[PDB]
């Protein structure tokens, strides 16, 4: 508690006060971005899904886990991937496929043989669906997509900016929507694979959503998270700047005494 | 438990309180009489010194009701009070007068004697407030030049010798807080086992407010309590390490920024932290709960099954404010209604 | 001057000659590394090898008596006190035989030097002989200095702890060699004492409370500690393989540090993490168990060359002594040249290369 | 690309000095790799 | 309401959709057959009584349903107020790529740029 | 390579080297010893103010063996010794001792001298530990209340003149690494020319522990070394300041968080920071890396191109205590082979 | 008293028989910034009108001998020395002589000022003159307090800074300006003589190594600079380009942390003017800049013609935008160095003869 340590101290909290008070009104314009990413894509769900509503499809399982390589946003990653394993218990054997390497991280932990791809240099900035098709595209390649009974895709839905949800949703494949009861009301001309390519577009689009959604959440969570650090550092600055004072004030004190007692001599 | 455990007093030696204002220097050694001095057998000798009149009043009400002191009958201690309302020379004294009785139980009669010394602080301020007047140039802090002597020559006379077994426990008190006040600081290297009080984790409300950290003990080593029990401390403190490195990180970023071994560390130091209260019967008009004497077998199992986990999944508050393992399941199925 | 620990004699190396600081905060373990090292001169004080010798004089100052006592009882526990002279100023005697008892002593082993032969001084501890001086002057009524101290307090060590030293073939060979012990407050090297003491000496071990209750034991600060000899005190074995560990240990806390941000690490960073968090290990040592060079060298050389990187962290205690039992058992053949010869040779290494792989493979 | 892609490329070509104020420059840059992962250690990187 | 692009999202009431099915054009009406339709390569139009609007697209899915209501998803999207030289120097790098998996890709292209040249 | 570069050394001039206990001063002084006084033509005064009689005992092994002095002919160098083993009044004068034997070749052998002293910083304290006794009252920081004047009334004596010319390299000991001790902090008006050692250098195993923002030279000016010079050496400082200050955000946002530019003047920092390391000659038995000597000319030439980033492929190690550009590329390939 | 420095001229101007302080830690360029100010005056001192010159008075105490040889050696160069008082009490003379000659220089400066003339003095450095006064005082054995000075050291200081003034029309008018120097120590502005010192004075020019190895020469601290006199010691003329000057680079160091991706269009603006101006108030050493030529540049950054111009070219900027001035437009430049002030005529031949220049 010298005074040498204690102004130094005060410093670097200063110096973080700053950077986090930064963070927060960064995300705050970044949030405004991905705010509009979040309705153009929760819209073209609509489009897309409305045909599933009509011809009701009802569904080796394939989990998709959605986040980001990034932390200093909260509970994100950790409560996601605490979902992921609520559902990981009904079946203990499942493959899953990681976006983003927080989740990896912490599932890899878990259920360390149950991964078997993983991506990476995602929530950057916000997702487009030329990466939407290319993670798609790597799911049919190496993952071997279409031949598997079961896919669902794990993500952080937002439902405020102060809270997320971690959420889940399912994709369904060739079979499953041929199979679909209502899919004989849909003239649909058997002319070649046609359920196919549905799939395996309903695989890119299910995928942007789920990441749109995933990232605008991630984004309030930082923003709020960084907000608190800023509270924070602000009471400890408060602390340690009374702490410093004290310091000081004894410092001149001792050093004054010192002085006196060789003086008195 | 946090004695037992983590810093074992010893039969014989030189035992120390280290605390500041209202910490529990005195409620901690009136915990020590309760338990120790009943099933001592031989002589005791307490020495009030600069401590309230009140308390010394109380002490000589409680012991002839323990029946310690008999007026009618024999009795097992010695009462010597030089306290804070007495002129500084008194004080500087009353604690030589203390150690003259039982340096004659120790060597002449060859007995146990146990000593208690509440506080040996006052003696060394005492000298202070005489030694500007005896005409010394003053020394760091304004102490009397001669603070470390002065104490040598009274803190080497409280000892075991050849010729008779002494343990003390002796009330450190501390100025200001200030564990590096020349009169603490010196106090340290004249103790066997050294216990000290934080003001923070009693304002925590952990009681005793021991700091599991700070305190020692020469006892602490496999050739005396075992390996098991060496183990079982090392990593109990690790643990309590680990959380306090993490302080500043959760003071800002808070918890969800912490790794996954490291939460875990947390939730369990937080568990350790709280279950090294315990309930003292001398204590009981301030818990309101009846007070808990756990045993040093007792203890070691207990926070060894903690520190293999097996009790994560039990509430933090269960381990607050009970005595050992036993008591921890019960308070949980008790909230857990 | 070899300690048998580990952590010492492979990062901070002393010298027959050299004066070395063991400064920390109150029990940190400052005494426990004076007494490990007088401890391991057995190896060599049994022999009948003069220049060899290591005799040791234990200055004891501001002590209580029974501390020194459970002291020298620890010493003939051990068979060692027939090769020390403890010198006592304890607690309660006058000021000025606290003040004096270092000169004295410095003279009682000035002896063994100024003959041929060399010992080994440990003042513990300077902060009390200061304490007692500053009480001598204050009341001869000297005009105090800084915290009341007198104005030469530093002239007070300074001319003391150059009396150690190692002398020329012309006048002997003899050495004598300085462990004197600091005491700080909260860890506060900056006030006046230990900043005297700091400057006079060729380097310091500072030994730190948050090391010690989180397992490191010594607690040594490989950051702070320096041996300004250095290498020229290593033995060459030793000094083979520890090359470049003690800088390396300096990166590991640098990656150590960068790891607290928590964000993914790559196979870089994760590598010196795992090396580092073993060597860290390897480092612990218990009280009382000062180790052989030879039983030091391959511990090292495992570490260091990576053998070690594929084990619990846990078990590295294990593997100590499971290691050693092998070895003596086995290639016993190694660890007598490494001693006889202090210097592992090119097939040497070789034998020691083979002899730790099959080892790890169980 | 793919089918799941084909209208990426169909729209990646057909992204190629106009709209692409941003927007479009930006949805054609992606900074992703993937890796596959074997009995806890992995295969090797590429870009996706 | 029902035309979406991922980035942005277009449509709404219409009276006449035509647009560039998996097997060649198609037009949507007032009461039509529920179809699903791959999307192939190529230009659109909505209607609102006598309202003239083509837009280009880079393929999806066209959706009609039971409740009447058509949904079409493209990716990529007015006509020649969007797209003639930056299709140009463009083709030319594309019929070179061609010739090279990773000239498959450019197959792609040819077709695709092949067909906006006619705009 | 730093000196030469940042904080250029004037002939004539004086020269103080800062630095907290073992940063490096003796050794760096040594290894100038090492280089200017062979090639100097004239005569050189060494003075031990303080120091360990053992380091004088080298350097007088040292002087014999790098022929410098030569006890059967003919020596190059006076050498006056006052270490700290021994009494201030001596520890206090022995400066002006040596001074005087320097002045005298100034003056009247009308000469360049090399004058050493290590360390000056005992020359005050000396002062400060009879002050008392002479009884004068205490200063601030207990130091004598005659630190300015004495310091200045050595100090000028050290000086180029018409007569002729005086060159000082100085070793000044920082008192707790504080360089506001009013000690130090009165020595900084005396020096033409100050090399400031870091114990954070230092700590990062970069050697001489020379701090390259801190360090400054009044010869570092377009009028005494060009501008060229004067403006890689600004360029280096604005580069290595700007990688301080980004310090902050590389802890707490990663590398990660960074503008293309910075990413790249980091990289650049990084490879720089580096290649203001050097082995010392003096300083092989610490590194066993053979005394590398550069060339100022290819200093300023190497920096210039790292600048201009004719270097960036090259990794970080290749810059770590080596010698001219030559070293970077040799090491380079030896190490990718 | 125009020093010819841009950034204290423009933002921290000072008046003539103010006490202005120089203020920083040791090595940070106090004396350049006095030294500028007095290597400026050749201006008016090798003119004719009286009223208009200003006379220096340099006090160096506790200074290296031959450190003011060339700080002597220096002004020789400039011409300055024929207008300039050195009073030398150099780091080893006999500290009653380091006591004295502030004082004693004191008494030089006000003869200029109770004779209708104008002096300026700068004590380099008071920070030693205290330590000297010091000394005298505990030998003496006089009674310490904080630090080991004595009570009346604050005293000390007050005699000699309340001595510099602007007299009324009756004393002849004259005046003595101030600039002491004051050397903190690693930035402590509580320090006990900083304290004394700074609630004395009229305001600090305040300095930083930070800043200085950055590059930023004058290393001025501008939020942390101030002149209580201010306002009503400018040439009227920079006090109208530069009203905005102190607002946006106030706005330019709270927006200053976010120059590390995603910055929307207002606070990205921020950030454009405020590095270009930082950069305009760099001034190599030595090189002090008439006002007349402060003026142009000043105006040309805050009306926002150097937006355009890269960082890096803001130096070459400098040079060639006043020479072409010079040449093809002499006439305005002579206009302000001569009315002092700018027309609504003015504002707009500037503009043109800039919006030319950065066109071209
Ligand atoms: N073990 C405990 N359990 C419950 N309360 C405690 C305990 N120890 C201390 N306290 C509380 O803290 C107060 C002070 O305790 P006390 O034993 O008087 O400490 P002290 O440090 O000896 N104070 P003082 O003697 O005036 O410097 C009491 O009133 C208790 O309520
Ligand atoms: N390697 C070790 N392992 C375990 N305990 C150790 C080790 N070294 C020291 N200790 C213990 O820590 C306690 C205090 O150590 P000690 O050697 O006295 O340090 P110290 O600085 O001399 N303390 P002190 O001088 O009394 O203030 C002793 O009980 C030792 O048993
Ligand atoms: N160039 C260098 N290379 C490697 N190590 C160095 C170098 N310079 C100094 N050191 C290390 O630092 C230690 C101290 O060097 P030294 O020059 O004695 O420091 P110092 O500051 O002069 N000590 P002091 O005179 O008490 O202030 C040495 O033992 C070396 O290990
Ligand atoms: N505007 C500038 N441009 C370039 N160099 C400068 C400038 N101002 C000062 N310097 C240089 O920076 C160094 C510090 O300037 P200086 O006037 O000595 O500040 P100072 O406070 O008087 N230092 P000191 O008083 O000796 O502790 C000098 O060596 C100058 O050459
Ligand atoms: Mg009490
Ligand atoms: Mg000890
Ligand atoms: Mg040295
Ligand atoms: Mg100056």
């Amino acid at each position: 508690a010298t005074l040498k340590e204690v102004e130094m101290r005060l410093k670097s909290i200063k110096n973080i006060e700053k950077i986090t008070k930064t963070m927060k009104i960064v995300a705050s314009t970044r949030l405004s971005k991905a705010e509009k990413a979040k309705i153009s894509a929760k819209k073209m769900d609509e489009a897309e899904q409305l045909f599933y509503k009509n011809a009701e499809t009802k569904n080796k399982e394939l989990i998709v886990a959605i986040t980001s390589d990034k932390g200093l946003c909260g509970s994100i990653h950790s409560q996601l991937a605490k979902a992921v394993r609520r559902h990981l218990n009904d079946q203990p054997n499942a493959d899953i496929v990681t976006i983003g390497d927080k989740i990896k991280m912490q599932l890899l932990r878990t259920h360390p043989n149950n991964i078997k791809l993983s991506i990476n240099g995602i929530g950057k900035d916000a997702p487009t669906f030329q990466e939407s098709a290319l993670i798609a595209d790597k799911l049919l390649s190496v993952m071997k997509a279409g031949t598997y009974p079961k896919i669902s895709i794990f993500y952080n839905d937002p439902v405020s900016s102060l809270s997320f949800e971690p959420s889940e949703k399912p994709i369904f494949n060739a079979k499953t929507i041929e199979q679909s009861p209502s899919f004989g009301k849909f003239e649909i001309d058997t002319d070649a694979n046609v359920p196919r390519d549905l799939f395996e577009y309903t695989l890119a689009n299910q995928m942007l959503t789920a990441m749109a959604q995933g990232y605008a959440a991630e984004i309030s969570a930082r923003r709020n998270a960084m907000d608190n650090a800023s509270k924070n550092a602000g009471d400890m600055i408060n602390r340690y700047s009374i702490l410093y004072n004290r310091t000081r004030q004894a410092v001149i004190t001792n050093e004054l005494v010192d002085i006196i007692t060789g003086a008195s001599s | 438990k946090v004695v037992d455990l983590l810093a074992p007093y010893a039969r014989g030696g030189k035992i120390g309180l280290f605390g500041g204002a209202g910490v529990g220097k005195t409620v901690f050694i009136q915990e020590l009489i309760n338990n120790i001095a009943k099933a001592h057998g031989g002589f005791s000798v307490f020495t009030g010194v600069g401590e309230r009149t009140r308390e010394g009043n109380d002490l000589y009400r409680e012991m002839k009701e323990t029946g310690v002191i008999n007026l009618e009958g024999e009795s097992k201690v010695a009462l010597v009070f030089g306290q804070m309302n007495e002129p500084p020379g008194a004080r500087a004294r009353v604690a030589l007068t203390g150690l003259t009785i039982a340096e004659y139980f120790r060597d002449e009669e060859g007995q146990d004697v146990l000593l208690f010394i509440d506080n040996i602080f006052r003696f060394t301020q005492a000298g202070s407030e005489v030694s500007a007047l005896l005409g010394r140039i003053p020394s760091a802090v304004g102490y009397q030049p001669t603070l470390a002597t002065d104490m040598g020559l009274l803190q080497e006379r409280i000892t075991t010798t050849k010729k008779g077994s002494v343990t003390s426990v002796q009330a450190v008190y501390v100025p200001a807080d200030d564990l590096t006040d020349p009169a603490p600081a010196t106090t340290f290297a004249h103790l066997d086992a050294t216990t000290v009080l934080s003001r923070g984790i009693s304002e925590l409300g952990i009681y005793p407010a021991v700091d599991p950290l700070d305190s020692k003990s020469r006892l602490l080593d496999a050739a005396v309590v075992g390996q098991e029990h060496y183990d079982v401390a090392s990593k109990v403190q690790e643990t309590l390490q680990t959380y306090k490195s993490l302080q500043d990180i959760i003071a800002i970023l808070g918890m969800d920024e912490l790794s996954e071994q490291d939460k875990l560390t947390v939730e369990r130091a937080r568990k350790i932290q709280r279950f090294l209260s315990q309930p003292f019967a001398v204590a009981e008009v301030f818990t309101g709960i009846p007070g808990k004497l756990v045993r040093l077998k007792d203890t070691v199992a207990s926070f060894k099954a903690v520190l293999e986990g097996k009790y994560d999944n039990i509430p933090e508050h269960a381990f607050y404010m009970v005595g050992g393992i036993e008591d921890v399941v019960a308070k949980a199925e008790k909230l857990a209604a | 001057v070899q300690t048998g620990l580990k952590a010492v004699d492979a990062l901070v190396p002393i010298g027959r000659g050299q004066r070395e600081l063991i400064i920390g905060d109150r029990q940190t373990g400052k005494t426990a590394v004076a007494l490990d090292t007088i401890l391991n001169q057995k190896r060599w004080n049994n022999g009948s090898d003069e220049s060899k010798k290591l005799y040791c004089v234990y200055v004891a100052v501001g002590q209580k008596r029974s501390t020194v006592a459970q002291l020298v009882q620890t010493l003939e526990q051990h068979d060692a006190m027939k090769y020390s002279i403890i010198v006592a100023a304890t607690a309660s005697e006058a000021a000025p035989l606290q003040y004096l008892a270092p000169f004295t002593a410095a003279s009682i082993g000035e002896w063994f030097r100024d003959n041929g032969k060399h010992a080994l001084i440990v003042y513990d501890d300077l902060s009390k002989q200061a304490v007692a001086y500053r009480q001598l002057s204050l009341l001869l009524r000297r005009p105090p200095g800084r915290e009341a101290y007198p104005g030469d307090v530093f002239y007070l060590h300074s001319r003391l702890l150059e009396r150690a030293a190692k002398l020329s073939e012309k006048e002997g060979s003899g050495s004598l060699t300085a462990l004197p012990v600091i005491e700080t407050q909260g860890g506060d090297v900056s006030a006046y004492i230990p900043t005297n003491v700091i400057s006079i000496t060729d380097g310091q071990i500072f030994l730190e409370a948050e090391l010690f209750y989180k397992g490191i034991r010594p607690a040594i600060n490989v950051g702070l500690s320096v041996s300004r000899v250095g290498s020229a005190a290593q033995v060459k074995a030793l000094k083979q393989v520890a090359g470049s560990l003690k800088l390396f240990l300096a990166q590991y806390r640098e990656v150590a540090a960068f790891a607290q941000f928590g964000s993914d690490l790559d196979a870089s960073t994760k590598q010196t993490l795992v090396r580092g968090e073993r060597l860290t290990q390897l480092l612990k040592q218990n009280q009382y168990s000062p180790l052989a060079t030879e039983e030091q060298v391959p511990l090292i050389y495992a570490g260091v060359n990576g053998h070690l990187d594929g084990i619990e962290l846990s078990r590295i205690g294990e593997f100590e002594s499971s290691f050693l039992s092998y070895l003596k058992s086995n290639h016993n053949e190694l660890l007598t040249e490494i001693r006889e010869k202090g210097e592992l040779s090119k097939e040497l290494l070789a034998s020691l290369k083979s002899a730790t792989e099959s080892f790890v493979a169980t | 690309m793919s089918y799941a892609a084909y209208l990426n490329v169909a729209a990646q070509a057909i992204r190629s000095t106009e709209l692409q104020t941003a927007s479009v420059t930006n949805r054609s840059q992606t900074d992703a790799f993937y890796t596959q992962y074997k009995n806890a250690s992995e295969p090797t990187p590429m870009t996706k | 309401l029902q035309f979406a692009l991922p980035h942005e999202t277009l449509y709404s009431e219409v009276t006449q959709v035509n647009l560039p099915a998996k097997s060649g054009r198609i037009g949507v009406l007032a009461n039509h057959v529920p179809t699903v339709e791959q999307l192939l390569p190529g230009v659109v139009e909505v209607m609102e009584g006598s309202n003239s609007k083509k837009f280009f697209i880079s393929g999806g899915f066209a959706t009609v349903q039971p409740d009447s209501q058509l949904c079409v998803t493209a990716i990529e999207a007015p006509l020649e107020s969007f797209s003639e030289n930056i299709k140009n120097l463009l083709a030319e790098a594309k019929k070179n790529v061609s010739s090279s998996r990773e000239a498959a890709e450019a197959a792609i292209q040819v077709e695709v740029l092949e067909n906006l040249q006619s705009v």
